[PDB]
């Protein structure tokens, strides 16, 4: 099973640079060309360059020479991309894709969100949102992600398995610090019956916490 | 550096339509060796990276739904989805392979549906919060259509318009609708000296806001 493993989160100075990696697995490295792609809000996707791992050769787009560059180690089968003279133009998601023989196919990495910023990492406090004090057919529980930095979190519930009736909420940026929620709705005869956990991650500080939702 | 351009930028049709995305490139795409058309579509979802739909122009990938249909030849392409389904809505982004690769801006699929008013919660805050000495009132405005909507805190019957941060989802990839989260943010201190604190939530399905409230020394 191929797969690109991209780190979550990097959090760099301005004017500092950064090597992202993309470890490959489950094809021959060499085989395959090895793209990046920059995502913004502003730009969308912006193709960046790429490398054949066979010859160590590269191309960019002319935006990004000079700013990006491409390498790979084959025997590690893992490919870098090294960005220097960093700008808050340059936070953004990052990609590797790795190019099948078969155009049928290419593989992309999950995307290391990069932020330029001299902030502190802070972890995020999460907070389990009960129904107030006080009944109906269904009940939404929520979850509270409060005052992390930088992005991203992912939120689950159950570990995913409770996926129908979830909402989840882009984060808001106040102060350095970012805040997200996410509400789930299921039947009373469910909750609290059943266990109902958010599990939240925040890969820049490497927290994985589970919060149950219990009744005030 | 071969340029590419789409469009629309951003169309809305209800499920079941027909939709015609464009993408023009600024060189011939058609290699007369291999007598291929070096373009392919993607789909991006939020926070999935982006998957392929077509290359070499009209060549489906295989495991993609038969409703996605490429065309086109020299510079201009089109991506039909012959019959839209809800869990399509997505950003589309065509992608040049002739001379380096180059993407186009995308265009942003949404679905257009009935309009549905919103289910509102509101939820004190947690006494963990309150023993690590915050205090953050939250209110949720779930599964509504359309996208626009309104919200007012009231704090003792009094309007409240510091400390207020509202955060939409994305279109809901099942029914269609939009939810909203909206966040009042208070030091504990401050959250302890008042009493009543309310969520009004006005949409068009009606004339009358929806409100939610609670009083603190109820906990």
């Amino acid at each position: 099973e191929v797969q690109l493993q991209q780190s979550g989160a990097e959090l760099v100075r301005p004017g500092a640079s950064v090597k992202l990696s993309c470890k490959a697995s489950g094809y021959t490295f060499t085989d395959y060309e090895m793209h990046w792609v920059k995502q913004t809000p502003v730009h969308g996707l912006e193709w960046i360059g790429a490398i054949d791992p066979e010859t160590g050769g590269t191309v960019y787009n002319q935006k990004f020479k000079g700013k990006a560059t491409l390498t790979a180690d084959i025997s590690s089968t893992t490919a870098y991309m090294e960005l220097r003279s960093l700008t808050s133009e340059d936070s953004a998601v990052y990609f590797c894709i790795s190019e099948d023989i078969d155009e049928s196919k290419d593989y992309w990495g999950q995307g290391t969100t990069l932020t330029v910023s001299s902030a502190k990492t802070t972890a995020p406090s999460v907070y389990p949102l009960a129904p107030v004090c006080g009944s109906g057919s269904s009940v939404t529980l929520g979850c509270l992600v409060k005052g992390y930095f930088p992005e991203p979190v992912t939120l689950t519930w159950n570990s995913g398995s409770l996926s129908s009736g979830v909402h989840t909420f882009p984060a808001v940026l106040q102060s350095d610090l970012y805040t997200l929620s996410s509400s789930v709705t299921v039947t009373s005869s469910t909750w609290p019956s059943q266990s109902i956990t958010c599990n939240v991650a925040h890969p820049a500080s490497s927290t994985k916490v589970d919060k149950k939702i219990e009744p005030r | 550096d071969i340029v590419m351009t789409q469009s629309p930028s951003s169309l809305a049709v209800s499920a079941g339509e027909k939709v015609t995305l464009s993408c023009k490139s600024s060189q011939s795409l058609f290699n007369s060796r291999t007598r291929k058309n070096y373009l392919a579509w993607y789909q991006q979802k939020p926070g999935l990276s982006p998957t392929l739909l077509i290359y070499w122009a009209s060549t489906r990938k295989s495991g993609v739904p038969d409703r996605f249909t490429g065309s086109g030849s020299g510079t201009d392409f089109t991506l039909t989805i012959t019959s839209v389904q809800a869990e399509d809505l997505a950003v589309y982004y065509c992608k040049q392979s002739y001379y380096l690769r180059t993407f186009g801006g995308g265009t942003k699929l949404e679905i257009k549906r009935a309009d549905a008013a919103p289910t509102v919660s509101i939820f004190p805050p947690s006494s963990e919060q309150l023993t690590s000495g915050g205090a953050s009132v939250v209110c949720f405005l779930n599964n509504f259509y359309p996208k626009d909507i309104n919200v007012k805190w009231k704090i003792d019957g009094s309007e409240r318009q510091n400390g207020v941060l509202n955060s939409w989802t994305d279109q809901d990839s099942k029914d269609s609708t939009y939810s909203m989260s909206s966040t009042l943010t208070l030091t504990k201190d401050e959250y302890e000296r008042h009493n009543s604190y309310t969520c009004e939530a006005t949409h068009k399905t009606s004339t009358s806001p929806i409100v939610k409230s609670f009083n603190r020394n109820e906990c």
